[PDB]
C-alpha cells in the first residue's frame, strides 16, 4: 500500500507530534501529543489496510525518502514491516502498539464558541516572528471586538499583560468577554489558513484549528479565561 | 601560549614515540599530562590521525576482550 | 641489598648496566627507629 | 656524611615546632570512599598526599602546578614519599 | 557491582585463552604449569583505580571499555602437573551452567 | 523607515563589529568596535525617522525579515520601537543610549599614505584562507614593489615570518614602507570591493576600507611601524 | 603539478578512508586504511612530479579549492607545497611520510571466486539505509542462484538472523554459495556503478568493487562462508 507524497506530508506534520503511531486501517491518520492534549487528525487520500504499530514515524519516513515511492509496502510474514521494489526488499521492524500510544479517537469536537481563521501569512507571521521576540505563550481574546492574537512572553510575563507582538485576524461582534491562553508549544500545525474555532465551557476549552490537510484539537489551558 | 594545531601536535606527537620509543599509547598520555591535558577536551588539541593508530595498536595489544575484537 | 631504596635502585641499574660500583646511603628501617623514639618526647637528632 | 649522634628532651614547644599540624578527629576513613577523614588520624589534611602530585582536587597534574597547596583539598601538593615521615 | 566466570578476559595473550573452555573451564588432561590461568573471573572497575594510559582509550572507544579487569585464577608459580576434576559450586535455583 | 534587504544586510554586516547601535538621524549608520579598534559607518537610502539605541540588532533584523513588508516601523509610545504591519505588531524595546557603546561622530579618515584596492574574490579568499591555515593577522609592506597583504599565524610565527600565503593587494611604486598590521579579529568587511587607505605616524596606524557602500576603519597594531 | 577537479575528486574520497596521503612522483594514487581491510586506488590523469607526503589531505584540498586550477604543484624552497596560485603562492607543510602508512605497493586483486555487479542507485542507496538502519553488516549471498545482498546490524544480532535489508544485485551461474560477510563501516567509495569481483578461499577473501576511475579492495569479514 502506496504512501503518496501528500502522504508522506502529512506524516511529516503528525510524526511532529509524535515520532511515532500505531496505523489504523482507513484514509485516515491522527496521533495524540503524550499528553494528548493538542491532538491531530488528517483524512488523507491514502486508505490504511493493515494495522500496524511504528515507533520512530519520523524515521519510519526517512526510510521511505530513501526508496522510491511505488515499492509496495506491506506488513511482512512475520508481522513486520515489507517496503518492496523490483530489487528493495527492506523489514521495518513494527512496533508494539502499546510503545506508541494512540489517540483513542479523532476528537468529536464539540461546537465553536466563537468563529475566526487565521491566514496562511498570518500563522506563518505569529509562530516564525515568536522566534525574534521570543514568545511562548498566546492570547487569544475579544480586544476592540477583535478576535486578537496576542503572542505573549509568559516567561518574562505569566500575566500576559506586556504585548510584544499581537495579531488580529478580525473583528469578532460580542459582549461575552474572554482571554483565551494557549501554549504556543500547542500550535503543532502547520502554516496556512486554520479556521480557528474557541469552544468555551466552563474551565474545559479547545482551539480547534481546521488547516487545509489537517484538524488539530487543542486543549486550551487552565489559564484560558471564558466568560459567557 | 596557544597550540591548537591538531596536525603539527601530531608532528609533535610523533616526535615523542620515534624520539623516546616506548608506544603511541603512552607517549602521549604523557604529552596529554605534561601539558594537563583531559580526556573529553582532546579532539580540539589532538590530530584526527594518532587516534587511528591507537586504536590499532591497542586491539593490537590485546586491551580489551574478545567482545570487542569482532566489532 | 635490603633496604637503601634509593641505593639498591641505583644498584639494580648499574649492574645491569655494566658497573659494579656502590653508593653507600643510609639505612631506611633506622630512620624508622628514628621516629619511633622521635614518637616519645625524647628528642633525639643528629648533629653536624 | 654527618658526625655524632646527640639525644635529649623536647619542650612541648618543639613538639609543636615538629608537627604539621594537629589531630582531633578520633576517626579515619569514610568506608565508602575508603579515603581518609577530614581532620582525622590519616587525614592528608596534616600528613599529605595519598597519591603523588595531585589530591582530591584534582586540580595540580604536572610540574607546573606541583607544590602549591590546594584550597579545595587545602593539603600542599607532592609525592607521597614525605606522608612516610611527617 | 557482581563478578562473573566468563572466558572474556583484557589484556592477555588469545593464545592462552584457546586452552579454556566455553565456559571458561580448562579440560581434564590439560598438562598446565605455572604462571597460567584455569579460570577466567572478572570484576568491574572502580574509580580511584583509574590510570591517565587507560584513560586515553576510554575516552577515545566509549566508556563501554574500561568496565572490567581481571582476577583470573592462575596456575601457582612453581607448580606443573595434570589437572584432574574440577568442582564446579553454584546457587540453586541460580541458572546452572554446562560443566554443572 | 522601511529599511530595504539591503539596508538590513549591511545592518546585519555591521552587527559583526557592534551588537550595540546608535541608529542616528538621517540615511547614515554610525558604529565603532567594542576594544575601540574598528569602525564602521555607512550611508543608507532610507532615513531613520527616530535616533535609537539597539543592544541586539540582528534580532531586529530577523523582526524585520519575516512581517508583511508593509510593516510601519516607528517610535512606539513607549520611546522605543514599533513594527506593525497591516494586521499584526511587533513591540521592540529600545536599548538605553547611555548603555551602548559608538562613536561621538563619523571617522572620515582625512589622510593616507599607502592606497591600494582590494576586490571580492580575494576579499573571500583572504577571509577563507586566514580561517584555513589559521591566519591571524595580516601585514601590508612592499616586498619586490608590491603593496602585499602577508598572512601570519601569531601564536607559532611570531615575528609573522612564514608566508605560507602571500597575496598581492596590488603594485607598489614608493619609497615609504612600512608593516601595517591588522589582526584578523578585526576583520569585518563584508563583500564590496575595498579602497585600502592606510596612515600612519609614529605609533599610531589605520587603515580603511572604502567599499561599494561603506567605510570600516582599523586600528594598525602596536607593532605597526612606518618608514618615510 | 595541477590536479584536475576529477583528480582533486579521487583526493577528496581518499580521505575518507584515510585522512592524509604518501604520494610519488607519477600518474596513480592508492590508499589503504590502517586496518588494512580497505584500499582505494585510482590512476589519475594529472601527473605528480615529486615524491611528498600531505598530513591533512581535507584542509589541502580545501585550501586548494579556493585558487583557480591553474595553480602549479611545486615543492617549496622551505621543504613543504608550494601552490604557486594565479595570483598568490600558498605554502602548505609536507608530512614526513614515515607519519602516514604508505603502501609499498599497489594491491592485486587474484583470482576471483564469483562476478557480478552494483550500479549507482544500488550502492548510494545501500549507502543510505545502512544509516537509517543502523545497519553495521552487509552479507552477500545466493538465493535461488541469485548473487543478492542481506543487512544486518550485527549488535542486536549475533549470527545475524534478521536481515533488515534486501536487494537483488545479480545472478549466479552456478550453486556455488556463500555469505561474505563486510561491515557498512568500509563501503567508502563514492556512489556509481561497479564491477563485483570476489576472490575467496578457505577463511580469506577478498571483495574487489571497480568503479568508472578507481577499484577498492576491501577484505571480507572471517565470519563468511564459501564454497566453490
Ligand atoms: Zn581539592
Amino acid at each position: 500500500m502506496k504512501l503518496s507524497k501528500d502522504t508522506t506530508a502529512l506524516l511529516k506534520n503528525f510524526a511532529t507530534i509524535n515520532s511515532g503511531i500505531m496505523l489504523k486501517s482507513g484514509q485516515f491518520i491522527m496521533t495524540r501529543a503524550v499528553n494528548g492534549t493538542t491532538y491531530a487528525e488528517a483524512n488523507i487520500s491514502d486508505v490504511i489496510d493493515f494495522d500496524v504499530a511504528i515507533y520512530d514515524l519520523n524515521g519510519f519516513l526517512g526510510i521511505l525518502s530513501l526508496v522510491n515511492d511505488d515499492a509496495e509496502i506491506s506488513q511482512s510474514e512475520d508481522g513486520n514491516i515489507k517496503i518492496a521494489d523490483a530489487r528493495s526488499t527492506i523489514f521495518w521492524p513494527a512496533a508494539d502498539p502499546s510503545t506508541v500510544v494512540a489517540p483513542n479517537k479523532p476528537i468529536p469536537f464539540p461546537v465553536a464558541s466563537a468563529v475566526t481563521e487565521i491566514k496562511a501569512e498570518d500563522l506563518q507571521q505569529l509562530l516564525r516572528v515568536s522566534r525574534g521576540l521570543q514568545i511562548d505563550t498566546i492570547a487569544i481574546t475579544v480586544k476592540e471586538g477583535k478576535i486578537v492574537i496576542n503572542g505573549f512572553n509568559k516567561v518574562e510575563d505569566s500575566a500576559l499583560t506586556r504585548v510584544k507582538y499581537s495579531l488580529t485576524l478580525g473583528d469578532y461582534d460580542g459582549e461575552n468577554t474572554f482571554n483565551f491562553i494557549i501554549n504556543m508549544a500547542n500550535m503543532k500545525m502547520q502554516p496556512g489558513n486554520y479556521k480557528l474555532l474557541l469552544w468555551a465551557k466552563g474551565k474545559q476549552g479547545a482551539a480547534k484549528f481546521e488547516g487545509e490537510h489537517a484538524n488539530y484539537v487543542v486543549a486550551l489551558e487552565a489559564d484560558s479565561t471564558h466568560d459567557f | 601560549a596557544k597550540l591548537l594545531d591538531r596536525q603539527e601536535n601530531g608532528f609533535i606527537i610523533e616526535k615523542m614515540v620515534e624520539e623516546f620509543g616506548m608506544s603511541y599509547l603512552e607517549a602521549t598520555t604523557a604529552f596529554l599530562e605534561e601539558n594537563s591535558i583531559p580526556e573529553t577536551q582532546f579532539a580540539k588539541f589532538i590530530p584526527s590521525g594518532i587516534i587511528e593508530k591507537i586504536q590499532s595498536e591497542a586491539i593490537d595489544e590485546n586491551l580489551l576482550r574478545p567482545s570487542v575484537v569482532r566489532c | 641489598k635490603s633496604d637503601d631504596v634509593n641505593g639498591r635502585t641505583k644498584m639494580y641499574k648499574n649492574i645491569v648496566d655494566g658497573n659494579h660500583q656502590m653508593e653507600p646511603g643510609m639505612p631506611e628501617s633506622f630512620n624508622v627507629l628514628l621516629k619511633e623514639i622521635r614518637s616519645l618526647g625524647i628528642n633525639i637528632e643528629l648533629e653536624d | 656524611e654527618f658526625d655524632a649522634i646527640k639525644i635529649a628532651l623536647a619542650s612541648p614547644d618543639m613538639i609543636r615546632s615538629w608537627s604539621f599540624g594537629e589531630v582531633k578527629k578520633p576517626e579515619t576513613i569514610n568506608y565508602r570512599t575508603f579515603k581518609p577523614e577530614r581532620d582525622g588520624l590519616f587525614c592528608a589534611r596534616i600528613f599529605g598526599p595519598v597519591k603523588d602530585y595531585e589530591c582530591l582536587c584534582g586540580k595540580y597534574k604536572r610540574l607546573k602546578h606541583r607544590g602549591v597547596i590546594c584550597e579545595k583539598c587545602g593539603v600542599e601538593v607532592t609525592q607521597t614519599k614525605v606522608r612516610r615521615e611527617r | 557491582g557482581p563478578e562473573e566466570i566468563t572466558a572474556d578476559i583484557p589484556n592477555v595473550g588469545e593464545a592462552a585463552l584457546s586452552k579454556l573452555d566455553e565456559s571458561g573451564i580448562v579440560y581434564i588432561g590439560a598438562e598446565v604449569t605455572g604462571g597460567d590461568i584455569l579460570v577466567g573471573k572478572v570484576t568491574p572497575k572502580g574509580e580511584t583505580q583509574l590510570t591517565p594510559e587507560e584513560k586515553l582509550l576510554r575516552a577515545i572507544f566509549g566508556e563501554k571499555a574500561s568496565d572490567v579487569k581481571d582476577s583470573s585464577l592462575r596456575v601457582p608459580n612453581g607448580v606443573s602437573g595434570t589437572v584432574i576434576d574440577v568442582q564446579v559450586f553454584t546457587r540453586d535455583g541460580v541458572e546452572k551452567d554446562k560443566r554443572a
